[PDB]
């Protein structure tokens, strides 16, 4: 089985400097592309940086500015984060994950990182009200330079304390392992989630990601879903 | 259908793993002979997909990077094919992901045209040159544009690959999604550094050789 363990995660005054580490096993790690991602309190999927299997291959979002570097050890199985400088908007939970493009398939639990002492670019709606059997909708606006016909936006489903799950990449496919109630689609610079016949068990947050290019992956500020 | 003259060939083209086993059992050299086109039991199960044929056959430590009469190596036929697996387990054993065949054609050349999207990835992460030209001087992002695969052209970029290579006729990817008129596939290669002014060998810029009003939806993109 597939296991990502972050640590390194400890609070830190302003200023200060850390480094996460992620321990993979129950894959090859040494052939996929891996990253890093960060969720702020209440706040999206920000993903952080990408590193290919070789280390050939490494992109940063643009808000790193030379702060952040991943590194990681094919012999060892692990990745890690040199993170410089921590800000306090840097409070977040730092996720490990595998994939490339907008196939994030992979998270890890996670590890906090708190630093103790301008919305998202995405726009999704902030609840959403459902009735066990019925159906709703999640939408995920931004402009033309956010949500094109040309890229994708994929959906992320989270419960409290868990690992964030793939639910749709490239707009409208889903994973093996993921139930058809869940679906997707896009008009124009906007992209839609839905699920039909609620369960209890669907009540979670979700999240879209808009793929755009290597270095650039927008998010929306999340959906909270709520099963009457 | 198989053509091979060979048996064992056969066998491992239907997937008979057994038959092949006590095959080989019988005479160990059947792992390795060759047909009338100089493949071996191995070209044959990449062709069909039979991944513990394949397998099995590397375990025996056949050598996985012969050509056939066509320059067509393992690699080549499995990334064709779209053999996850295959390709995976290839790759493991020391395949070559830059071998070319007769034609000039890396195995990731057939992955980008067929759409193999996995295969694609894994040869691309194993250290695949993105850039390879063919004797007509086309690369994967030629038959990635041509075709019209959005996912494909991503993955390719990527992993760094040019926009802007010109084939035999002069003509980069750009100009080959116009022509078959590929609207997302040429919006995002515009997107991503891919020129509006490159002329092919009869002089024509990708907006000449568009088809509908894609020339215009480009030239907004990039003169506004």
């Amino acid at each position: 089985e597939v296991q990502l363990v972050e640590s390194g995660g400890s609070l830190v005054k302003p200023g200060g400097s850390l480094r996460l580490s992620c321990a993979a096993s129950g894959f090859t790690f040494s052939n996929y592309s891996m990253n890093w991602v960060r969720q702020a309190p209440g706040k999206g999927l920000e993903w952080i940086s990408s590193i290919s299997g070789s280390s050939r291959y490494i992109y940063y979002a643009d808000f790193v500015k030379g702060r952040f570097t991943i590194s990681r050890d094919n012999a060892t199985n692990s990745l890690y984060l040199q993170m410089n400088s921590l800000r306090a908007e840097d409070t977040a939970v730092y996720y490990c994950v595998r994939g490339v493009i907008d196939k994030f398939d992979y998270w890890g639990r996670g590890t906090l990182v708190t630093v103790s002492a301008s919305q998202s670019v995405l726009t999704q709606p902030a609840s959403v009200s459902g009735s066990p059997g019925q159906s709703i909708t999640i939408s995920c606006a931004g402009t033309s330079s956010d949500v094109g016909g040309y890229n994708y936006v994929s959906w992320y489903q989270q419960h409290p304390g868990k690992a964030p799950k793939l639910m749709i990449y490239e707009d409208s496919k889903r994973p093996s392992g993921v139930s058809n109630r869940f679906s997707g689609s896009k008009s124009g610079n906007t992209a839609s989630l839905t699920i039909s016949g609620l369960q209890a068990e669907d009540e979670a947050d979700y999240y879209c990601i808009s793929y755009i290019s290597s270095n650039t992956r927008l998010f929306g500020g999340g959906t909270k879903l709520a099963v009457l | 259908g198989c053509v091979s003259n060979l048996m064992v060939c056969n066998l491992a083209y239907s997937g008979k793993l057994e038959e092949l086993k006590e095959s080989i059992l019988a005479d160990k050299s059947l792992a390795t002979r060759t047909d009338q086109d100089s493949r071996t039991a191995l070209h044959w199960a990449c062709s069909a997909g039979h991944t513990e044929i394949v397998e099995f056959l590397l375990q025996l430590g056949v050598p996985v990077n012969d050509k056939d009469d066509a320059g067509w190596s393992p690699l080549h036929i499995a990334a064709s094919a779209g053999r996850d697996e295959i390709v995976k387990a290839l790759l493991g054993k020391g395949a070559q992901v830059n071998a070319v065949n007769q034609n000039g054609c890396t195995p990731l050349h057939y992955a980008a045209s067929k759409n193999r999207h996995e295969i694609a990835v894994m040869l691309l992460e194993g250290g695949a040159n993105p850039d390879a030209k063919d004797h007509y001087e086309a690369t994967a992002m030629h038959r990635a544009a041509a075709k019209g695969n959005l996912k494909m052209i991503h993955i390719l970029l990527y992993y760094k690959a040019s926009t802007n290579i010109q084939d035999t006729e002069g003509n980069t990817p750009l100009h080959l999604a116009c022509d078959e008129e590929r609207v997302e596939e040429a919006k995002l290669l515009v997107s991503q550094g891919a020129s509006i002014y490159i002329e092919n060998k009869e002089e024509k810029t990708p907006l000449q050789v568009a088809k509908g009003g894609l020339g215009l939806i480009l030239k907004r993109m990039v003169e506004g």
